[PDB]
């Protein structure tokens, strides 16, 4: 206030300072571009490890003795002696071991140990997640900056939906959000092609066979009513703000906060850290 | 400033500066300028009071030199001090 | 009608008729002033008679107005009061006369002065439309004399509220700027407008509240427009039509510029404007000096204002060409007019008064001195080079040469040390030029006097950077003294004496010259002082006393000394001061000369000194004896000289019996018969010293006379202001004749106490307390006994005496007196007398609420209220305050203590008390404030 | 001096709620104030010399005031000085 | 669930060990990522240096705005809401000789620091006295030697009466290994010894003076006392560890002081300097 009331020398100096702010903002835009480039470069390195651990989890790849020894040394250094092998376990025959290819409920257990998302997990969702193989992440290069999340389900043996892969997208605002970071923009997701309503874990089903009392017609009814579930992560909030969605936009903003918290959780901790959280050591 | 603490309207700092640059003595005590300023302000108050009385006797609201000289002349002590 | 006859009679020549007319006029007013005022107004307005008749009618109105117009005048006479209806009539007539430009100047001026008086008493409550009428005249009728009247009355009537807020200020500035911008305005109109502008600037320079936004904006706008206009005005030229009007016009412009520069914040009158007006001012110096070809007087006034401006903007850089212009112009302006040359040459006392700086006249010479005294160092050095080069060329043009030497003298008075690349060569050449000027046989007198006065300045300013400064100083001083001697002009002699005074300031002549040549020059200066002393005015005698004080200082302090020089020195000290004892400077410097002439003294020298001096004094005392010793400046002077001798006793014994034989009886008569305050004061001081310093056995036979004089002085037959020094006299009598006087101590002590309590003079109470201090140091318990037994107004004198003594302690003067009081009070404290313990005195003042200044008017209802403390507590507080001027538990401090100067006395006193007077000081220490305790304990560390 | 004038205005406003003073009267008051200042300062210098003391202090000022100011002016000037110094240094 | 963990077959335990090894490999990849982040951030600090220096010159008054930058600032002001910077007619009437009487932006850095939420709490008035002379706050990344970033505070010895050091700097250091989350983890910090002109002007201590002539020891002796006091300049000279005292006393010292010091350093480095002018004017809040 009084700084403006000061003679025009101070005002002109501050105007020059604002011009330097604009120049620094351009430099910071190029800075964010370089950070995104190098983040993509190192995400290309992240992806192979994540895919390899997904293969181990779902059982289409096997460990090696050297990896087992290195993990043994790492666990011994970590003090997490619960993973250590015992002679009683060694007594298990190969036939008993091979009864299950992948780790039973690996992703399900990791998400259950998860602070927030475990709350959204229902029993039917827990049954579903046994068919979840891999979780993938990607960066949006075109248009608005952002990141994309992917899940892989063994649709062949999945009796719930035919979606081989489901992808969730996030967006950021066009310019630089203040403080040098990006602020969220509305998110979009795919739709699950449920095989039937009974197997739809996002819906509770009611079956009715009726003879109409008014028209005396004969009909069989299949009824649908949405319910909350882990797949409510998909069908995300529609739009950031629109005229026709305001009443919806209230819940859209609330669920946007919740979903961005969940997605930031996933990106930062779960996908980069999955072993400990399946084992719970990261708690 | 020190004048506010002393309870004076006159410029204790100006008086102290005058005393020091006059080289009246090797040193000027801290209380000397305060005392001298109080005395000068008192004398100004006396002269102004009597000049204002002189002006008010004429039913004016302004102390022109005539009133000031009249007040000094008609006050024996001020007359002796100032002629 | 008969007023005209009185005007004639009063205006006539002979006393008898003028007195008759004056009376007759006065009784008419004493009966009724209505008739007289109405008649005089009609006389001025209507008769169209001889201008002198109307002028005298207006003059009578001037005299009658103050007597009869209103009680507001001191000269008011209550015989009758001017009728209200007539008051309006004469107000109207005065306005009609003054505002009409066509009236003769004398009539207009008389009417104007009458209006000034009447307005001073009547505006605004009685005469509302004064400013309305004046501004109507100025705006519509363009009355120039109306502008002059407004200028004169402006400050008396136009208060701040009207000026800033009543619109009077804006209206006046509108008038001023309309007059100045109007190209066709005659120079007289512009000059009147500029004077009115000066009035407005004065009003704007200071006001009750600077921060008011409206006032601040108005001032800024007025100053900006004023500077723009003045910038335009200076660019004008009038083709030599009227040089006097042009000179006055330039003068007032530069007066306004100086006012704006000096009385308003630097945010107004930016630096670029200062540069522009600097260039204009230099060009105007050139123009004025050429116009010089009352013309001279107006030229000089205009020059004073131009040079005052240049002094105000002297901080700016001056180009070489600007310095050359300024120096040439000041060379022309600063040369002495023929009138001043004749005045100085015919009466050298005027020259001495001016050169010593005592004369009141202020002219272009003094302003040029101001200009050079203010320059900064780079400009100062460059202008010194310019002036030196001009002197080098003008060495044969005598008329300018003095002017150049005076300019050089002004430059060399500047504090900044002149320094430069080529100044050393210039200084060598200048020294050679000055030597040639002294040696030149045909040089004029005033140029020679200026060279003699200037040479000391040259040597002083370059005390450094001159090799062989000592030979130069010796040669120049010897040459100047030789010229002063064997020449018949008192200008040269007085100038040489003043030049000697200048030498003594920068050179230690005894060291520089050596003892031998120092003595020789003392003799030469004494001869010159003798020669000039015969034709000395008061100021000249003051200057001679200063010179002689300087000369005496250099007389040899060696055991060998030229008795002739000492004798001549004293002879001059007494002769010069005897001529005009009333001159304050002569008296003070005579005391200085006598003291330093008796600085160090021994018996054998003293006996000769007293043998010469004293017989002269007895002549003066006996001379005034016929005059019954009424006041005489010479009498006081000789008394002071006798006191100086008696004070400067030789250390090697008591005074001679001759001094007693010489002085006692004359002083005895002076104290027995004199009646005036100053004479008795000085006589008492001298007599007290005579008694004190004479050998006791040599004076005891005189004891009877001593007591007789004392009893005269004590009786109060001499007023309290007189007999001021009786205290010291009683002290001396007690000291010399302690045993013989014992029976009389009671009466003398009681009379001294009686004098002490009633007196309000600081010196009298100090002197009288000296007696109590003596008695208390001699025997405190006896003093307490006398004071307690003695009664005044049914109260023991002790309570009154102690209260006076404690209050007087704050202001007693002198080191020895302070120490005497401290020891006396210490003795009273140690005595620990119950009679004293019950005494109560006044502590600090209790401040009232607020911050109201208490004037004598308020005293009746806001008296000085004190707090009451026992005597001993106040003694200790006084001593602690003294410690504070000079420079934490009692039990620990007492334990801390266990394990000739003022501070020495106080510290030893406190240590002794804390060690010994355990209970009395313990309680007092317990009640002292923490700051006092801290000063006390820090001193005791 | 120009500061003296402003403080003369403040003192006047305290003395009388509302009254004005002409510029020339203000100059006269400043002249009196400067005269008194000079006289008291020179007297204090003489006293400090006579007291053989290097510092002019409240003692010298009080003595000079008592010597110069006539009559009740001396008493009230002394009272004002003492109370001003007491408010000060406290 | 320990029971479940025991229930895992030996083969699944081997698979989990391999997955943990993969996680460690990801940790090394994160180490390389952080190295590249640090290198490019140092490069962009070099890129920022010119603009920061120019704005510092503007703040100190060493440089005057040009008409082109003035117009750019004005058009930026037209964007969003910064009309405070729009120069009015009254100011244009002023002259440079009137404005330049005060050179630079008074208390620019002091105001910027006091507006910062966490840090301003530690700035006492006695510390703020020194901050008046603060005219520059720079960043330096410890590319050489141990990893870390160094904060620089600049002063003028001929102006400030407190210390003779023109530049006071604070240092932060990270461990040789990354944190669990992948972000950098801290190591013990260090600060410079302020070259106070004298102990009286020193702002991190309080002193006392007394003289005794002590009876207990029969010593005519003078004693001086110094006591550390809370102050922002305690931000320097950070705590250090001594094993025996480290276990008991300094454990809480590291728990508390290091957290606050690290948070203050991060807040400065990130929030303040990149938005120094906005923080000064408060737009950055």
């Amino acid at each position: 206030g009084y700084v403006g009331g000061l003679p025009k020398n101070v005002k002109e100096k501050l105007l020059s300072l604002k011009t330097l702010q604009s120049e620094l903002f351009e430099v910071e835009k190029e800075f964010q571009v370089e950070m995104f480039e190098l983040e993509n470069k190192f995400l290309q390195k992240y992806k192979p490890i994540w895919e390899q651990r997904s293969r181990i989890i779902s059982g289409q790849e096997q460990p090696k003795p050297e990896q087992i020894a290195k993990g043994q040394e790492i666990v011994e250094s970590l003090n997490e002696t619960e993973l250590l092998v015992d002679e009683e376990e060694k007594a298990q025959n190969d036939s008993e071991e091979e009864q299950v290819k992948g780790i039973p409920s690996f992703w399900l257990t990791a998400l259950e140990n998860l602070p927030i998302v475990c709350d959204t997990i229902t029993d039917r969702d827990a049954e579903v997640l046994e068919y979840l193989q891999d979780i993938g992440l990607e960066y949006l290069t075109d248009g608005r900056p952002g990141f994309k999340l992917l899940f892989r389900f063994d649709s062949s043996a999945n009796p719930f939906f035919t979606n081989d892969i489901l992808c969730k997208t996030y967006f950021y605002q066009k310019e630089l959000g203040y403080s040098g970071d990006f602020i969220y923009d509305h998110a979009e997701g795919c739709e699950i092609s449920w095989k039937d309503n009974a197997h739809n874990v996002t819906v509770d089903l009611e079956m009715r066979k009726q003879r109409n009392k008014t028209t005396k017609q004969v009909r069989t009814i299949e009824k649908i009513t949405p319910i909350e579930s882990f797949f409510n992560f998909f069908d995300p909030p529609k739009i950031q703000n629109e005229d026709q969605d305001e009443e919806l936009e209230e819940d859209l903003e609330e669920r946007l906060a919740l979903d961005y918290s969940i997605g930031e959780q996933l990106k930062d901790k779960l996908i980069p850290r999955a072993v400990d959280w399946f084992t719970g050591a990261a708690l | 400033s020190r004048s506010a603490k002393a309870g004076l309207t006159f410029p204790v700092g100006r008086v102290h500066r005058l005393l020091r640059r006059g080289n009246y003595a090797q040193r000027i005590g801290s209380g000397a300028p305060v005392y001298l300023t109080a005395v000068l302000e008192y004398l100004a108050a006396e002269i102004l009071e009597l000049a204002g009385n002189a002006a008010r006797d004429n039913k004016k609201t302004r102390i022109i030199p005539r009133h000031l000289q009249l007040a000094i002349r008609n006050d024996d002590e001020l007359n002796k001090l100032l002629g | 009608m008969d007023i005209n006859e009185l005007i004639i009679g009063a205006q006539s020549a002979d006393k008898h008729t003028r007195e008759v007319a004056e009376t007759q006029l006065l009784q008419w007013c004493d009966s009724d002033a209505s008739q007289v005022f109405k008649a005089l107004a009609n006389v001025a307005l209507q008769h169209e008679a001889s201008l002198e008749s109307r002028q005298f009618a207006l003059l009578s109105l001037r005299k009658l107005i103050t007597m009869y117009w209103s009680p507001g005048f001191e000269s008011y006479r209550s015989t009758s009061n001017v009728e209200i209806d007539v008051k309006d009539f004469i107000r109207e007539v005065l306005l009609k006369l003054c505002l009409n430009d066509n009236e003769n100047t004398k009539i207009k001026n008389g009417a104007s002065y009458c209006i000034v008086q009447i307005s001073a008493v009547d505006f605004p409550d009685q005469w509302p439309q004064l400013l309305t009428v004046i501004y109507d005249a100025i705006s519509h009728q363009h009355s120039l004399n109306a502008m002059s009247l407004l200028n004169e009355i402006y400050d008396d009537v136009v208060s701040e509220e009207m000026f800033f807020e009543g619109g009077i200020g804006l209206a006046t500035m509108e008038i001023v700027f309309k007059v100045l911008n109007t190209e066709t305005s005659t120079l007289i109109a512009k000059i009147a407008a500029l004077k009115l502008l000066k009035a407005c600037l004065l009003q704007m320079s200071s006001h009750n509240e600077y921060d008011e936004a409206s006032r601040k904006s108005f001032v800024s706008q007025c100053l900006a427009t004023s500077l723009q206009i003045l910038g335009q005005l200076l660019t004008l030229n009038f083709g030599n039509v009227d040089v006097i009007s042009q000179l006055k016009f330039k003068s007032i412009i530069y007066e306004n510029l100086v006012f704006i520069k000096n009385d308003f914040s630097r945010k107004h009158f930016s630096s670029e404007l200062q540069k522009q007006f600097k260039i204009m001012a230099i060009q105007d110096l050139e123009n004025v000096t050429h116009i010089n070809a009352p013309l001279l007087e107006t030229v000089h006034d205009c020059s004073i204002y131009i040079v005052e401006f240049l002094t105000s903007v002297c901080t700016l850089q001056f180009s070489v060409e600007e310095m050359n212009k300024i120096i040439t112009s000041l060379t022309i302006l600063c040369q002495l007019s023929s009138e001043t040359r004749e005045i100085w040459t015919s009466d050298f006392n005027t020259f001495v008064s001016k050169e010593t700086g005592l004369a009141a006249s202020y002219n272009v010479r003094d302003q040029a001195n101001e200009f050079f005294t203010s320059l900064p160092n780079p400009q100062l050095s460059l202008i010194f080079k310019v002036v030196s080069n001009d002197i080098e060329h003008s060495t044969c043009n005598y008329s300018t040469l003095e002017s150049l030497l005076y300019l050089l003298q002004c430059i060399l008075l500047n504090d900044d040390e002149i320094t430069g690349e080529n100044i050393d060569q210039s200084l060598q050449i200048l020294i050679k030029t000055l030597e040639n000027i002294l040696v030149s046989q045909e040089i004029p007198e005033l140029i020679l006097a200026r060279a003699i006065l200037t040479i000391p300045r040259v040597l002083d300013k370059f005390i450094d950077a001159l090799p062989d400064i000592k030979p130069l100083t010796s040669a120049f001083l010897a040459k100047s003294l030789n010229l002063a001697l064997k020449s018949d002009k008192e200008l040269i002699k007085s100038a040489t004496l003043i030049a000697f005074t200048y030498y003594c300031y920068f050179a230690e002549l005894d060291s520089v010259l050596g003892p031998e040549v120092c003595s020789e020059t003392q003799e030469k200066v004494i001869r010159i002082i003798n020669q000039v002393s015969s034709d000395a005015e008061e100021d000249t005698n003051g200057a001679l006393m200063e010179v002689l004080s300087q000369v005496i200082s250099y007389n040899p302090k060696e055991p060998h000394s030229r008795k002739e020089i000492l004798q001549a020195e004293f002879h001059l000290v007494f002769t010069i001061s005897s001529e005009d004892p009333a001159n304050v400077q002569v008296v003070v410097q005579s005391q200085e000369c006598l003291e330093k002439l008796l600085d160090n003294i021994n018996m054998d020298n003293y006996k000769n000194y007293i043998e010469l001096c004293l017989p002269s004094f007895i002549n003066v005392l006996d001379s005034n004896n016929a005059n019954n010793y009424r006041y005489s400046p010479l009498l006081s002077l000789v008394l002071e000289f006798i006191t100086v001798f008696l004070k400067k006793k030789p250390n090697d014994g008591f005074l001679p019996d001759e001094i007693n034989q010489y002085l006692f009886e004359p002083l005895a008569k002076v104290l027995a018969f004199s009646t005036e305050d100053e004479t008795l004061q000085l006589a008492t001081e001298a007599f007290s010293y005579l008694i004190f310093n004479t050998d006791t056995r040599a004076m005891e036979p005189r004891l009877m006379d001593i007591m007789k004089v004392l009893e005269r002085l004590l009786s109060l037959e001499v007023s309290d202001s007189a007999a001021m020094n009786v205290g010291p006299l009683v002290v001396a009598i007690f000291t010399r004749f302690s045993k013989e006087i014992q029976p009389l101590i009671g009466r003398i002590l009681e009379a001294v106490v009686v004098r002490l309590i009633k007196t309000q003079n600081i010196s009298t109470e100090q002197n009288l307390l000296s007696v109590l201090c003596f008695l208390t140091c001699n025997d405190p318990k006896q003093t307490v006994d006398f004071l307690s037994s003695f009664q005044i107004d049914n109260t023991d004198a002790l309570t009154l005496v102690m209260r006076k003594w404690i209050e007087a302690f704050e202001v007693i003067r002198g080191e020895k007196r302070i120490k005497e009081n401290i020891v006396a009070l210490s003795n009273l404290f140690f005595l620990n007398d119950k009679r004293l313990q019950k005494v109560v005195v006044n502590g600090n003042l209790i401040p009232y609420e607020g911050d109201l200044i208490i004037t004598r008017s308020m005293a009746k209802k806001m008296p000085d209220r004190y707090v009451q403390v026992p005597l001993y507590t106040k003694i200790i507080k006084l001593f602690v305050s003294e410690l504070s001027f000079q420079s934490l538990d009692y039990d620990k401090l007492k334990e801390y203590i266990d394990d000739e100067s003022v501070v020495q006395l106080l510290v030893r006193f406190f240590k002794e008390v804390a060690s010994k007077d355990v209970s009395g000081f313990h309680c007092i220490y317990e009640t002292l404030s923490d700051s006092e305790r801290k000063v006390l304990s820090e001193a005791l560390l | 001096k120009e500061t003296y004038s402003s403080y003369i205005y403040k003192v006047l406003k305290q003395t009388h709620p509302d009254t004005g003073i002409s510029q020339k009267s203000m100059s006269i008051l400043n002249s009196f104030v400067n005269d008194i200042f000079e006289r008291i300062a020179t007297e204090a210098s003489k006293l400090a010399a006579y007291n053989k003391k290097s510092t002019i202090s409240a003692r010298e000022i009080q003595t000079a005031v008592r010597l110069i100011l006539p009559g009740e002016l001396a008493k009230h000037a002394v009272s004002e000085g003492t109370r001003a110094v007491t408010k000060y240094s406290s």
